[PDB]
């Protein structure tokens, strides 16, 4: 019925203040890449922060490999890579040079 | 220690006699099938000295036994019995004695149908028993009245076990549940339950009519004395149509919960297809006059009959679309559930395209009575029944006995039902627009390459058949190293790539009922606190 | 071996202990003393309101977070109970499985769930 | 004195669930025995006349038009109804019993020998 | 009346299976219950074990 | 009657005994499983 | 142990079992039956008070287990509302298929009213067979049974809302009419109208009578068997089990019997 989307967001955020583990995290990742939206660069952000708040680099390349396989969406490439290129400089983690090579 | 194996007070007791009690048929039928194919693989007299009479009684032993002792009894009794009580919250289903009293007139009728059908005269006039082709002087005696016996306490035992489901789901709803958003399991079961409760007293009433015919030698349905046994032909109709419903229905719901409890996503127009099966159960009361159009009823007749039949059946693509949105936009695993499911809807909408192929009332004019109809429903009554309890097996094993099953025995197996299926059912379309006539023990040797192979795909589903034996005896004996080692499948589902090891390890299932996190089956005393939900 | 009054609500333990005197003549009784067995504790008990097996609801529209966790009024070592959400629904039913061993989550609402026994000597 | 600690969960507090029930047995208690009035006064105020007389009319009918019967036994074969291939056909031969070969020993439902 | 409790009492102290209420009806029903019904149930499928040994055989 | 757990003993036959391992009742099973037809069939016929 | 102690005397309604033979003793003697039956159909020996004792004995046999069970319905105890619901129910539901086969009885000979037959006969009366009419026989019996029902369409609720010596009146009474009706009906039992062998034309009326009399032959045999529990004094105004039934078979019964009676009797003649 083309509901709302901006409250599940909401509810993403509050439960980030309510966030006690990496489990939150997990959950709201899943419901988030679930929707067919697909997710602003804002938003990536605060899922970034999320699963950093426990500081777990496997959470990193989870997300970030998911940023990068989430939705065909006709097969968009050169946003993705902008997007990834960003959200790595503004923190750096460097792994597509290990499991690329294989 | 007997009263829990002959008085079971409790339902799974029940429920996994039932199954043991259909498969036991259920192979038994399967055996003597493949001695009739044998009998059929080539024309004449090679292990039966000819015997049409001997012929005609193993014919219709076959459908008798397979229709009333494997379809019915397990695919019914053990999924409500084990599910629709348990999941709405009820501590303990009502009408234990009821139960054990069905179950302990049943041997009256496996007894007397053997009787029937180890005399010398017997009764082999095949599923329809319409007189005077059901004549005694034919068929005489005693098989006539202890098939009637069996069929009258069959009858009463479905109609109890469906009055004990109604009303459980009437009575014992927990506080907690709505009646609109009801499992489709849920609603599948209730319109099933009330179909056989408006059908088999019908026919039960049909069916004292013919024993007192039989026995006090009146004239209702006999052609000398003025009788009409289109009435019995018009009751036997409007039975088996709805009880075709009844068999199909049920597995509907048990795919429809495979598939939800599986792809991790929500089934298209849930509520709508709730609705529209409401509208099934409420309208079957009017296809089931699509058969008789050779008759003599009238053309405006035919015309009511016809349009009705071609009206009711959109919500059978309204389902097939339904499921394959379903199964649209989600994770799909290389399960023997999945595959399983996939086979029997692909059969399924083969089947009902020959069902729409003979919607038409011009076409049954050269198409009645031939091949092609006894064909379709072969196709629609073999794929639906068999490749339900399939599944259903393959899906509820762990969830009743916790011990895992093989994943290669299964898949062969799967691949070996379903190459047989294939091979013998795909010649039935040559074999439909030549015109094989069916129901001749020496049919014309024409036929002979297609009979080898149905014989062939007949024999490989015997072969089959022991294989499930042995992989019964496989799991019986190995169920701790099937749990030790990855041989079986340990979990459902697989994870998505969202979920840590961890957190799919904490969260292994995420369904609409605690059956499948609840513990192997506890006590006699289980649910002993009402189910809340919001 | 001597009568019991069975004038409160939890002083009756045993339906075999009742067994209730006749009457000579006169009218029937009233649904007190002439009723058989265990069954007049609950026809009372349905006639006021204090029940066994109760079928009341529990604290559904309230969330139960960690703030507020939902309560349980039950001794048994197992939990079957569901929560999906404050409002009637809004999405599929999720049992939780309250327990002491270790914790529970909700994946909707993220409440860890506290089993809550009846107090013993 | 039956050894109680704390409490054997009396429940949550009693609502007006409990008294609405009462009132609805109540009422389905009182059109019961309101039903059961007027039913009876309006059965013996008329059904029973009218089942009286219906009752003593058809006694009179069947004791005057059916009881020319009893002389069927001995007739002259020239009032016989005009029969056709209904009657007189064969049937499954007989074994059991000693007289007459039948089912019951009613020599009257044939008058050919 | 006089019989009921001193009934109650006795089976309170002594749990058995049976109930212990029928004896003379167990002893004239399940014994003959058993001998009877084999009485009238072999001689049924014994008579034709003269004619049992069929081989389907023909000249 | 509630003593019960049920892991093995929900089947409604026994799994001890050393005369009958699950060996001779499901052998009488394999048996019974063409017992039927082949009984019928000789019955009236040969096989 | 007060939560104990209301789970495990109200949440659990389970009651002892030891290893009974009784029902495989039940399916033994229905077996028997069976054997009676085909030996009836074929058997080299011909007597006939063999099958007519072992069906007596069958039948002793079902009723002295009904009352078995009721014996333990009302002597065990430990009644609640679950209990006494569930089979009150039950019992609504079996009174619900009796009708369900009355209406069906009924529709088996009400069907021949547009007449759609295709020869020898297709217009009711096949005039030109000139049978045994089985109407004005059992008119009179049902007529009694008529008034029976008139004055028992509110006795039972009289009953049960008095419990007295008018109670007792209203027992008496029943016997003596439900003594009168299988008196009226075993007068005529073998020489009725003749022998069901051949030559059926009107028979139908008369089969259906006879298949509808075990019913009231039940009826009566309840009546009984519930009259000798109370004098086995287990039958209080406790958990009862026939005053539950007892208070809605009239209003079950008046009605089916009513519609089998307008017509089946006042048409087709
Ligand atoms: C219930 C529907 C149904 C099903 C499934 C089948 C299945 C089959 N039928 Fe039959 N058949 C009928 C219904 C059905 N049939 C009817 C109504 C007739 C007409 C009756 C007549 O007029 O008398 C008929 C007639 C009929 C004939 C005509 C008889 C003749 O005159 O010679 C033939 C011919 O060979 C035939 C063959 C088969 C075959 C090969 C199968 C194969 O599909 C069999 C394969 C089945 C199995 C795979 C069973 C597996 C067994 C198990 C152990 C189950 C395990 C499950 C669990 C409990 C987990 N059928
Ligand atoms: C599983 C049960 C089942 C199902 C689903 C069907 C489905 C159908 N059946 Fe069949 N049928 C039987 C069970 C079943 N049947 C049995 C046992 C018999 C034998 C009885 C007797 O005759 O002896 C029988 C026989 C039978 C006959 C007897 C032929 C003759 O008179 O002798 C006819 C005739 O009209 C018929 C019609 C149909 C139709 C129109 C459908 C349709 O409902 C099919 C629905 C499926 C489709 C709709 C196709 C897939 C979806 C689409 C492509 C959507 C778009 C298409 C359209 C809406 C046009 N069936
Ligand atoms: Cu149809």
């Amino acid at each position: 019925d083309e509901e709302t989307f901006e409250e599940f967001t909401a509810r993403y955020e509050k439960e980030f203040d309510e966030a006690y583990d990496l489990f939150e995290v997990q959950r709201v990742l899943n419901n988030c890449f679930s929707y067919d939206l697909v997710p602003a660069p804002a938003v990536i952000e605060k899922a970034l922060r999320a699963a950093r708040r426990v500081n777990d680099l496997p959470t990193a390349i989870r997300v970030f490999e998911a940023l990068k396989y989430k939705v065909e969406n006709e097969d968009q490439y050169k946003a993705y890579l902008d997007e990834l290129k960003d959200v790595r400089q503004e923190l750096g983690v460097p792994l597509k040079e290990e499991l690329f090579p294989s | 220690m007997v009263q829990r194996w002959l008085y079971s007070t409790n339902a799974k007791d029940i429920a996994v006699l039932y199954f043991m009690l259909a498969i036991f048929s259920g192979m038994a039928g399967t055996a003597m099938s493949l001695i009739i194919r044998l009998e059929l693989a080539a024309p004449g007299s090679q292990y039966l000295h000819g015997n049409s009479q001997l012929f005609n009684v193993l014919v219709v032993g076959h459908a008798v036994l397979m229709i009333f002792f494997l379809v019915m009894p397990a695919l019914i009794g053990g999924f409500g019995n084990y599910l629709l009580p348990l999941m709405i919250g009820a501590t303990d289903t009502a009408f234990p004695r009821i139960n054990n009293i069905a179950f302990w007139v049943l041997p009256m009728g496996l007894v007397c149908l053997v009787t029937s059908t180890l005399v010398e005269s017997g009764a082999g006039t095949g599923w329809t028993v319409y007189p005077p082709l059901s004549s005694i002087q034919a068929h005489s005696g005693p098989s006539v009245d202890l098939a009637i016996f069996a069929l009258h306490l069959t009858s009463i035992s479905s109609l109890l076990g469906a009055i004990n489901f109604i009303v459980t789901t009437l009575n014992m709803r927990t506080n907690g549940m709505t009646m609109h958003k009801l499992p489709l399991f849920v609603w599948s079961i209730f319109i099933t339950a009330f179909l056989l409760l408006l059908s088999l007293p019908v026919l039960s009433a049909g069916i004292t009519m013919l024993l007192l015919d039989r026995n006090f030698n009146t004239s209702f349905f006999e052609v000398s004395g003025g009788g009409d046994p289109i009435l019995y032909e018009h009751l036997f109709w409007f039975f088996g149509h709805p009880e075709v419903y009844i068999l199909i229905i049920p597995g509907f719901g048990i795919i429809s919960h495979v598939v939800s409890t599986y792809s991790k996503k929500p089934v298209f127009g849930e509520i709508s297809m709730v609705y529209a099966m409401a509208s099934i159960g409420l309208l079957g009361f009017l296809v089931w006059s699509h058969h008789m159009y050779i008759v003599g009823l009238d053309a405006d007749t035919r015309a009511y009959f016809t349009s009705a039949t071609m009206i009711i059946a959109i919500p059978t693509g309204i389902k097939i679309f339904s499921w394959l949105a379903t199964i649209h936009g989600g994770s799909i695993r290389l399960a023997t559930p999945m595959l399983y499911a996939i086979a029997f809807l692909f059969l399924f909408t083969m089947g009902g395209l020959t069902g729409v192929a003979l919607a038409n009332a011009s076409l049954d004019v050269a198409f009645h009575d031939t091949y092609y109809v006894v064909g379709h429903f072969h196709y629609v009554l073999s794929m639906g029944a068999i490749f339900s309890l399939f599944a259903g097996y393959y899906y509820w094993s762990p969830q009743i006995l916790g011990l895992n099953y093989n994943e290669k025995l299964a898949q062969i197996q799967f691949w070996l039902i379903f190459i047989g299926a294939n091979v013998i059912f795909f010649p039935m379309h040559f074999l439909g627009i030549n015109g094989m006539p069916r129901r001749i023990p020496d049919y014309p040797d024409a036929f002979a390459g297609w009979n080898y192979v149905a014989s062939i795909g007949s024999f490989i589903a015997t072969l089959s058949l022991f294989l499930f034996i042995y992989i019964l005896y496989d799991q019986l004996v190995n169920g701790l190293n099937n749990k030790v080692n990855n041989k079986s499948v340990i979990y459902n589902k697989a994870p998505d790539f969202v979920e840590s090891n961890t957190i799919f390890n904490l969260n292994t299932v995420k369904s609409s009922s605690i059956e499948f996190l609840l513990t192997s089956p506890p006590a006699v005393h289980s649910f002993n606190t009402p189910a809340v939900q919001s | 071996p001597v009568v019991k009054t069975a004038q409160n609500l939890a002083e009756v333990n045993g339906p075999e202990t009742l067994i209730g005197p006749g009457a000579k003549e006169g009218t029937v009784p009233t649904d007190l003393d002439q009723e058989t067995g265990l069954a007049r504790l609950e026809l009372l008990g349905k006639l006021e309101g204090i029940d066994v097996f109760d079928t009341k609801p529990l604290d559904s529209s309230r969330k139960g977070t960690m703030k507020d966790p939902i309560i349980i009024e039950s001794y048994d070592d197992y939990r079957y109970v569901g929560c999906t959400g404050s409002p009637a629904g809004s999405h599929t039913i999720m049992w939780l499985k309250p327990t002491v061993n270790e914790v529970a989550r909700c994946w909707e609402c993220g409440s860890v769930y506290k089993l809550n026994p009846v107090g013993v000597p | 004195l039956p050894p109680n600690a704390l409490k054997p969960a009396f429940g949550p507090p009693d609502k007006v669930a409990a008294q609405k029930f009462k009132e609805s047995l109540m009422a389905t208690e009182k059109h019961a025995k309101d039903t059961s009035n007027m039913w009876v006064k309006i059965s013996v105020w008329v059904a029973l006349p009218a089942i009286a007389l219906t009752a003593v009319n058809t006694y009179f009918v069947e004791k005057e038009h059916a009881e020319h019967r009893e002389h069927l036994k001995h007739v002259p074969d020239s009032e016989w109804p005009r029969d056709y291939e209904f009657m007189n056909i064969r049937s499954k031969p007989f074994f059991w019993g000693d007289g007459d070969k039948t089912l019951f020993w009613n020599p009257v439902v044939n008058r050919h020998i | 009346a006089n019989k009921v409790i001193q009934l109650q009492k006795i089976f309170q102290s002594s749990t058995k299976p049976l109930w212990w209420r029928h004896p003379r009806s167990a002893l004239y029903l399940y014994p003959f219950y058993a001998i009877f019904a084999v009485a009238v149930v072999t001689p049924l499928l014994y008579i034709p074990n003269a004619i049992r040994g069929i081989k389907a055989k023909k000249a | 009657v509630h003593f019960k757990d049920g892991v093995y003993e929900n089947i409604p036959f026994k799994v001890k005994g050393r005369k009958t391992p699950y060996a001779l009742s499901h052998f009488g099973f394999f048996a019974i499983g063409f017992a039927v037809p082949f009984v019928a069939c000789y019955v009236q016929l040969k096989k | 142990m007060t939560h104990l102690e209301r789970s495990r005397h109200q949440q659990h309604p389970f009651h002892m079992v030891m290893p009974s033979p009784w029902p495989i003793v039940v399916s033994f003697a229905l077996l028997s039956l069976a054997l009676s039956t085909a030996l009836t159909m074929h058997g080299y020996i011909g007597n006939m008070n063999m099958v007519y004792l072992a069906l007596f004995v069958l039948l002793t046999s079902s009723i002295l287990w009904f009352r078995d069970i009721v014996a333990e319905a009302t002597y065990l105890g430990d009644h609640t509302m679950a209990v006494r619901k569930g089979i009150n129910l039950g019992f609504l539901m079996f009174v619900l298929s009796e009708v369900l086969i009355f209406a069906g009885l009924f529709w088996a000979y009400f069907h021949s009213a547009m007449s759609p037959d295709v020869t020898l006969g297709a217009c009711w009366p096949p005039v030109g067979i000139e049978a045994v009419q089985p109407t004005e026989l059992p008119l009179l019996n049902t007529i009694i049974l008529l008034s029976s029902g008139a004055t028992v369409t509110y006795s039972h609720h009289a009953l049960i809302a008095g419990n007295r010596n008018k109670a007792l009146s209203g027992l008496l009474i029943t016997f003596w009419l439900i003594v009168i009706f299988v008196t009226c009906q075993y007068i005529e039992y073998t020489n009725a109208a003749f022998t069901i062998s051949d030559g059926v034309y009107g028979s139908v009326f008369y089969a259906g009578t006879g298949l509808h009399f075990l019913h009231m032959v039940m009826l009566a045999a309840m009546l009984g068997v519930n009259y000798w529990r109370m004098r086995n004094y287990h039958l209080t105004a406790g958990h009862h089990v026939g005053y539950e039934t007892t208070i809605i078979y009239t209003h079950v019964l008046d009605v089916i019997w009513l519609f089998l009676y307008v017509v089946f009797y006042w048409w087709g003649v």
